[PDB]
């Protein structure tokens, strides 16, 4: 979260909180009742969000649902959609948060070693989760969507 | 932040050592400008002498930074 | 000694040595003296490997090209962000300092003396500080 | 840790999406968060003094800083202000977090033991955690100084 | 800056800004306006905050005007005073740049080996600066006066 | 450094208090900021393609992948394509400082040098940081365009 | 560490007897048995990824583990998981090129039992882990391997159960 | 081989111990042997790489497919080049005695390079695999094994 | 090194064994020592109050001190007299050692090129060194201050 | 022993063995037969070894075994022989080995210090290392003689 | 490197697999490696005398070991014949090789500001390789000495 993030920064250099990074978490208690909403939003909009972006990542590579593919065959297929119902769980975390630390330490370390060993290609999981976002855009207010973006863009950038 | 490049030679007078010394001899080295003190102070402990001091990066005299 | 642990000593820098001839070599050589010291750091800081977000490039390629020597490689090691994370934030602070002396000096502290020079400085000064004594130490430089 | 991610560690281990309850809870905290910025601002500004007051209140004036006290010679009473500040820097920590693991993680662990090796006495210690929170519920005000106690109370709780 | 610090920290990480951190710069460009007024009403009303903080100062402690003291006569006193403007020029950078890193550059650090040398008493300089700070509170309004409190009290607190 | 801070350190060496005039750079570089923050989230998420897309462009399918060229053998390869993610990084931070000296403390400085030493091609090199300008500015769009192409010509020009 | 030959040596030095006919013929019987070894090294090297990913097929995934409260949930214990995996896997290989199971000992064996209890990593279901590891790597090195490169297998086994 | 003795005694700053000059001597040796063994892949190099392209792709359709990176004509020349690329390596390998040509040229700053062109790394490795079950068949058993241990090392470092 | 170590060396490199005419030397350092070692003592006890008195003379009330000055600023203001220690320090160091050489090997060298890089005024630093030398004299008392200036005027020389 | 230092190279750099040391290996397993037929040539003929090596040490020193020196008397001479022996018996090890390391950790570490404090001579006892080596030598064919050699000289070397 | 890794980067650089005219090269290595083979071996066994008999005709009974000379005191005596040794072993390694590239990459590189920060003396240094390469011709032979004759050239022409 922001404020555990700023507690960091702090012990490390051993002083007291800043007036900058206090003023930052002043901005983050204001906006959290906004940023419930949003993630509430996609919560609900969570199963039809995993569907669509399922269907526009098969349509954008055929490969990984192929007899090759790693996707390929129906357990495979949901592993695959499994995969972007956590990512999804995530991003709504995170923007609770405020902060991708949560989104980080569940998802993003040690991602590439995990999916190496399964074999599984990192950029189409990326793909997946670009179609993620769009779907959740459509839903969301644009300003929300914006929000969303964010932490949607950050996932993107980590895989 | 402020960078150092120093270069410096450096004498072993204590003991003769067989393996190669030619690296800790003679370097040319980036030092941070907080750490260059520490490191100048050791250079001249040792007995060897900074042949070259020069502020890679940064501004001279910056008020701020 | 075979007693000992093996000690690993950076004795060229490739990058000043520019080949006088064959410029384009392509087999090159004595590339894996640097790269296998760099695999000894992180074993020896870490303990272990990092994994593939974590490690540091760009120290690494300032002391591929000899621009750092070993003693600066090391200690952005121990600035580094990943290194206070897996071992500052996590312990209590007496904790963390005889941890982290292990790493960077390779010893257990002696005595009291010692804990409190750095304990002192990591109530002053934070994690930073802490890091910076222990490599500013003469101690450091006499042995590494 | 800090509340907001005590709620989401808590879903992420049931594997739950987060949902309305758990809104709530988080909800709670945003509220309480803008007190918690003024006090610790305040804490940070009057720290120095603070120390003062509290070692004025219960340290000073005692067996512990006359000879043979543990508080005795310079370099003891430097430890043990030193000491002080450590607590107070970590419970307004605690108090802006709104959880106090950062407390267990950081100062309650391994501190019993080293201070009885050390054989400063513990008791003193808990009175002088005591005498902080009174000064600093003073300064923060009567809303914060509910939150600040508790965090207060945390530390004295551990050492004992 | 805010700016500065998080470029840093991306820097050290080796990473793109993240979500988080781009959020708060979001938030800092937003205040800036407001910021830039605050300052704008301190650096108009500084000649009189000084001067009233300064007579505060030496009414909270005798000593340091007093024979004894390194306040003491014409020429101190002024250089006195001159310290005090000194800090409310750094506070008006602060609450412009957001952060109290300009502040921090200038006047935070070696400010006790400074005053050591000159036997200037850290607590009273401190006082001054809290001086400052309620005559500027008055002159702003509450919700500039909070912000430009933070910055007083981090200097305080840095000496 | 930044903006800000380099109009505070103007003033600080003069020692003059923050002034109307002074005030005005900041305003204006305050309503830049807003774009600039989207146009950096925009490259960060893009930033692998961005680089593949400009070694498509220049680097590859070229003498330089060829054997003899520089950009031959994976070890080289690799390292071209990290100079390319650096230049990138850099750009970035510069285009959310609005300054162009963070540019100058840690990509510019000593650059030419080594490229020498090594017998890196620099016009290509430019090359590939003007290719990635090119599509830098399609993803930003037009307003940042104008704001991220000044960073990329900094570094050219370095 | 140690190593078959030295362990020979060691133990007549300590008798402070010169090396005699029986000791040789423990030297003798290392020594046939090296260049099978040295075989067997080079294909669990080029086939190591394979093997952990095999193994962890076999038993760590598709599991409660890998499910959401599991030890080895989130991307960041997955991914120590199979590190702790290949040190197994790398270890064991040093042991069979040495002959001698000391060097599991000295690296791999001492407080790891302490050190997963304290993290709460379950030693069975590692135990089971290290013995899929055993079953696919067996399978590559071929029969005459396999019994030398199973017995460093159940040595980490035992030590962690 | 000679370079590798040449370094350890180096570091030990001692002169080559006799043992040390004994493999030099063998490796001489062995050498006139080793240049027939590379001599011979390198005749039947062109159908080993066709072979091997086309082994692999029987195992995964998914890479040559529209998705799929090696798909289309000029994609596929260039996979297949990239096969022709590691048996020359190969080839180098088995006359230096050493992996050292090999790795510097192909293995160092080979993941990077492939995951910015997207191509993936284990079909490359399944593309090697395949090259080595070719060549040894053409190669007498004893051969084989002696070509066998270069490949399986390309093999291990991707 | 030492006034005694010093006349040895000379000796040395002539090969010459020790002769009265050294001894008489060595024998003058011998009377001088006592006053030396009081000196000493003094030095170090008003050590803060000298470079106090040093600044007051000439570092503040100066345009250095003022903005735009070099020893503007607290970090600045703080190095300035950091340094100012480090030359007593040695100076003093110099006086009990009876040798300027310890000057050269530390302080003397380096730091006129460090100064130049940051572009520290060298008259400015000599103005200094010259003040903290007439505060010691005063406190050290007339036989020790014509030994103690000696040092510093070396190193305001170098 | 060669098999050893392999692997400790390796586990330092957290590396499957490399090739290159995977041959050295495959060519120390090779020798390794020869090396034992060398080692048992020299235990076979450790007893006149030591007998030769002996008087002709003693030849060459006088003194050693004189009223004056250590080696003097009975009890005195027949230590010395049975240090003679111990290297020898360190050098066969050697052999086996195809590295200096075991002869090194029992023989060669603090012998320095050892000694000094019996008051041997160091030069005296690498005199009749010297000398076994030379009666090693005869006893063995020239190839493999070449290979004791080095075994020996290491041992000359490091005592002075 | 080695003369036969020149040959094979040749051929890369080209990009050439290995032809009959590039064998033919490494041929006349492999023919070559006996005689150097014996050579490094005779070098090795004679070392400590070759570097006396040349110190015994250049350095020794000089104004340098004299009082006021480069040579004089023992440490500095240890340092140049230590020095001595190092040529030769480099030497000796580079005639395995077959070729000048080690002694340009460990010994030749910096030698000159070295000795030049030290004052050493170039000249004499030179001098001392010289007579080495003299005995090392008598110990090697008439074959074997061309080829290590052109190694110690080569020290003395970057020296
Ligand atoms: C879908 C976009 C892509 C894809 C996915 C895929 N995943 C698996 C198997 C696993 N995925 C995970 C990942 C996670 N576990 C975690 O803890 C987290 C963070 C909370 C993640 C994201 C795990 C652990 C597994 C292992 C099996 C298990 O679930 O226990 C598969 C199938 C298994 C296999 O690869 O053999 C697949 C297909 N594959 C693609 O190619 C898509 C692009
Ligand atoms: C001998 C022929 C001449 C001579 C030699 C001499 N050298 C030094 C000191 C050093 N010389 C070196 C050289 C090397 N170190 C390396 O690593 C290499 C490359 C493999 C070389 C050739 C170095 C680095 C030193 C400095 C420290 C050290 O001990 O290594 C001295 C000592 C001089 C002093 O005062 O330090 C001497 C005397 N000088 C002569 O008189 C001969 C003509
Ligand atoms: C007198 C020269 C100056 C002065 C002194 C002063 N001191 C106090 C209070 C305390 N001073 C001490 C100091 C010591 N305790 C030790 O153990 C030692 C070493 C043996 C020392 C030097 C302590 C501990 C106290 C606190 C009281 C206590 O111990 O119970 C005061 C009063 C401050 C207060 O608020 O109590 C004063 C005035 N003050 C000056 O300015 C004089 C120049
Ligand atoms: C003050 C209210 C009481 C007091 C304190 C006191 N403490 C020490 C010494 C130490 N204090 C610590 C404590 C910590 N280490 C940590 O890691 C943390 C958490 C971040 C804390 C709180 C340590 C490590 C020391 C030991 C330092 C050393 O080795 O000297 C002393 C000094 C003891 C001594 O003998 O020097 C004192 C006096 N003592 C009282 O009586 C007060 C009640
Ligand atoms: C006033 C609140 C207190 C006080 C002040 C005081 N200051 C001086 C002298 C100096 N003060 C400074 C301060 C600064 N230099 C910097 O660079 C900065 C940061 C921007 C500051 C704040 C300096 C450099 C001087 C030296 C003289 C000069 O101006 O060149 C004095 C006089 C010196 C003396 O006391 O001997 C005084 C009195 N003293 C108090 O007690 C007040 C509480
Ligand atoms: C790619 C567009 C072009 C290219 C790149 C290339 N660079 C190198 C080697 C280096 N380049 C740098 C540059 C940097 N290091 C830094 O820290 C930064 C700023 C953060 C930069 C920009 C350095 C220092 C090196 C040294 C070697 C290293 O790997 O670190 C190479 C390899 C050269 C070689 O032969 O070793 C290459 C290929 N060259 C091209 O062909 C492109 C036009
Ligand atoms: C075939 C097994 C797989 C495959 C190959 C593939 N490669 C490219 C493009 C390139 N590959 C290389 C490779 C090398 N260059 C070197 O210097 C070396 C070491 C000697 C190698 C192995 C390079 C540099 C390129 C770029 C093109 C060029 O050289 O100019 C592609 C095309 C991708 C593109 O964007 O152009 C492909 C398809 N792809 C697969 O899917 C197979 C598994
Ligand atoms: C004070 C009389 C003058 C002055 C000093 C000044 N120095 C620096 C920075 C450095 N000084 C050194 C060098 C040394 N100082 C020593 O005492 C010694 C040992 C004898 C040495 C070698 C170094 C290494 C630095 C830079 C590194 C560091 O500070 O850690 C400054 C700071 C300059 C700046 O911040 O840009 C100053 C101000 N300058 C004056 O104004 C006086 C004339
Ligand atoms: C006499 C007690 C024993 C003895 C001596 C001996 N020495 C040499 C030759 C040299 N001795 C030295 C010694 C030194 N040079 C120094 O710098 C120092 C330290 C100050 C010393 C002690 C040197 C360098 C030489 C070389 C000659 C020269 O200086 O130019 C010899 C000559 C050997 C020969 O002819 O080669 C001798 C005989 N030898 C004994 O047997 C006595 C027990």
């Amino acid at each position: 979260s922001v404020l555990t993030k700023a507690i960091v920064n702090a012990d490390a250099e051993a002083r007291y909180l800043s007036p900058g990074e206090l003023d930052r978490i002043k901005s983050f208690v204001a906006s959290g009742e906004r940023r419930l909403r949003i993630a509430q939003t996609l919560t609900e909009a969570r199963e039809r969000i995993v569907k669509q972006a399922g269907d526009q990542l098969f349509q954008k590579r055929p490969d990984v649902v192929s007899p090759g593919g790693n996707a390929y065959g129906e357990k495979m297929t949901a592993l695959c959609l499994r995969d972007l119902d956590y990512y999804l769980r995530l991003v709504t975390y995170g923007i609770v948060a405020g902060d991708v630390t949560p989104i980080e330490e569940i998802g993003i370390i040690g991602v590439k070693e995990m999916y190496n060993s399964l074999q599984t290609p990192i950029p189409a999981v990326a793909e997946g989760v670009r179609a993620m976002k769009n779907v959740a855009t459509s839903l969301l207010s644009g300003d929300d969507a914006a929000e969303a973006g964010f932490y949607f863009d950050y996932l993107v950038g980590a895989m | 932040s402020r960078y150092f490049k120093v270069t410096a030679c450096i004498p072993s007078l204590k003991r003769v050592r067989t393996g190669r010394e030619l690296q800790n001899t003679f370097f040319t080295k980036l030092v941070p400008y907080e750490n260059w003190f520490t490191e100048q102070q050791r250079i001249q402990k040792a007995g060897g002498k900074v042949l070259s001091v020069k502020l890679f990066t940064g501004v001279q005299g910056a008020n701020t930074g | 000694t075979t007693l000992g642990p093996k000690i690993f000593k950076l004795t060229q820098n490739v990058g000043f040595r520019s080949k006088g001839m064959v410029q384009n070599a392509g087999v090159v050589t004595v590339e894996g003296s640097v790269q296998a010291l760099i695999t000894a750091a992180y074993q020896q800081i870490f303990g272990r490997q990092l994994y593939q977000g974590q490690r540091l490039k760009v120290a690494e390629i300032k002391l591929e090209n000899g621009e750092t020597t070993v003693k600066e490689f090391v200690r952005a090691l121990g600035r580094s962000e990943i290194f206070r994370k897996l071992y500052w934030e996590p312990f209590y602070v007496c904790k963390a300092i005889e941890y982290i002396h292990r790493r960077l000096l390779g010893r257990p502290t002696y005595d009291r003396v010692e804990n409190n020079r750095y304990f002192d400085i990591a109530s002053k000064k934070g994690f930073y500080g802490v890091v910076d004594a222990m490599l500013n130490s003469n101690e450091y430089q006499e042995v590494f | 840790q800090d509340a907001i991610t005590a709620v989401i560690n808590n879903y992420d281990v049931q594997g739950k999406y987060l949902d309305g309850a758990a809104l709530d809870k988080l909800k709670a905290y945003f509220t309480t968060g803008a007190v918690r910025v003024r006090a610790a601002a305040v804490i940070s500004s009057n720290a120095t003094t603070i120390i003062k007051e509290a070692a004025a209140k219960a340290l000073i004036y005692s067996d512990l800083t006359r000879p043979g006290g543990n508080m005795y010679t310079t370099r003891r009473y430097a430890a043990c202000i030193r000491d002080m500040d450590y607590f107070l820097r970590y419970a307004t920590y605690a108090m802006l977090a709104g959880d106090p693991s950062i407390l267990d993680e950081r100062v309650l662990n391994g501190l019993k033991e080293t201070y009885n090796s050390l054989g400063v006495p513990i008791a003193a210690t808990v009175g002088g955690i005591q005498a902080m929170k009174e000064v600093v519920g003073g300064l923060v005000g009567p809303d914060a100084a509910k939150e600040a106690s508790i965090y207060f109370d945390y530390l004295s709780s551990g050492l004992s």
